[PDB]
């Protein structure tokens, strides 16, 4: 994350660590569902022009963690994988559609106080609160910048931006699927994701009931806190009948 | 590694 | 059923230092 800050303890209790064995690092950020499932993006997992294709035995989950490299002993909790579901009309060879994967935790994880899920949104949810200007959070171990790593996990804060917006910042085809965020050149904040934040969430707290709902997953974007670009973010509820598919079959 | 070792039992 | 409250803000009717930002931006 750029231009964020050091995230409070217990801020985001639903973080999750996706980590690599052999050679143990960060592999990507995720987020707790529920006690045996864990949401990230696809691209995390699975993407052929980076030759990435992690199976369950190359990765371990870290759920409650807040140093990014420290054995948060007591703390944190350490999950292995049953298995990998991902979109299967993820569309890696051009934009990053259906940028998202479920992974199926071989044992339940005791929520504590720095473990716990986060809600998916249902349809009213997305209509009341994905709309242009309304902020979510991001949050994630990854780069401090483009071109550097952070002790502590790292937040921000970012608008979501109009859809013509978006589609203007890239040569990218930009769907329905996707939606963008971040601060625009005059505005004068800054702020997005970089490199190890892809498959964390970008979370809203309900106005309405008070809940925190992962809206999105972050997805790619042109760099990092590029002056006229923004990050896109894969459309949770868009994707929900997948999910629910996916949870209700396995 | 940057990162501190995982206990034994999860590797 | 209790999920997106968190043990240590929500639970406790604590705020976090920047959540309020959030909320303005719901207008
Ligand atoms: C395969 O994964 C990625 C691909 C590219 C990228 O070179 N593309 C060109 C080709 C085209 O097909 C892709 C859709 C995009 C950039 C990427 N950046 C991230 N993550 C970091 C990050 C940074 C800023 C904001 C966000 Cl939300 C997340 O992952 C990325
Ligand atoms: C990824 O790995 C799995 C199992 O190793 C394999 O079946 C799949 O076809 C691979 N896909 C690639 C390399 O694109």
């Amino acid at each position: 994350i750029v231009e964020g800050s050091d995230a409070e303890i217990g801020m985001s209790p639903w973080q999750v660590m996706l980590f690599r064995k052999s050679p143990q690092e960060l592999l990507c950020g995720a987020s707790l569902i529920s006690d045996r499932w864990v949401l990230t993006a696809a691209h995390c997992l699975l993407y052929p022009p980076w030759d990435k294709n992690f199976t369950e035995n190359d990765l371990l989950v870290r759920i409650g963690k807040h140093s990014r490299t420290r054995y948060e002993r007591n703390i944190e909790k350490i999950s292995m994988l049953e298995k990998i579901y991902i979109h299967p009309r993820y569309n890696w060879r051009e934009n990053l559609d259906r940028d998202i994967a479920l992974m199926k935790l071989k044992k339940p994880v005791a929520f504590s106080d720095y473990i716990h899920p986060v809600c998916l949104p249902d349809r009213e949810t997305a209509a009341s609160l994905l709309q242009a200007g309304y902020k979510g959070r991001v949050t994630g171990w990854g780069n401090l910048k483009e071109t550097g790593q952070p002790s502590v996990l790292q937040v921000v804060n970012l608008p979501i931006v109009e859809r013509p917006v978006c589609k203007d910042s890239t040569r990218i085809r930009i769907t329905d699927n996707m939606f963008c965020a971040g601060y625009k050149p005059d505005e004068g904040k800054r702020g997005d994701a970089c490199e190890g934040d892809s498959g964390g969430p970008f979370v809203m707290k309900s106005p309405f009931n008070n809940r925190w709902y992962q809206m999105g997953i972050v997805s790619w974007g042109e760099g990092c806190d590029r002056d006229g670009k923004y990050g896109f973010y894969t459309h949770v509820f868009r994707l929900k009948k997948w999910i629910q598919k996916v949870i209700d079959q396995f | 590694g940057d990162f501190e070792e995982i206990p034994e039992e999860y590797l | 059923a209790d999920c997106g409250l968190r043990p240590l803000f929500e639970k406790k009717s604590l705020e976090d230092k920047t959540e309020r930002e959030l909320l303005e931006s719901y207008i």
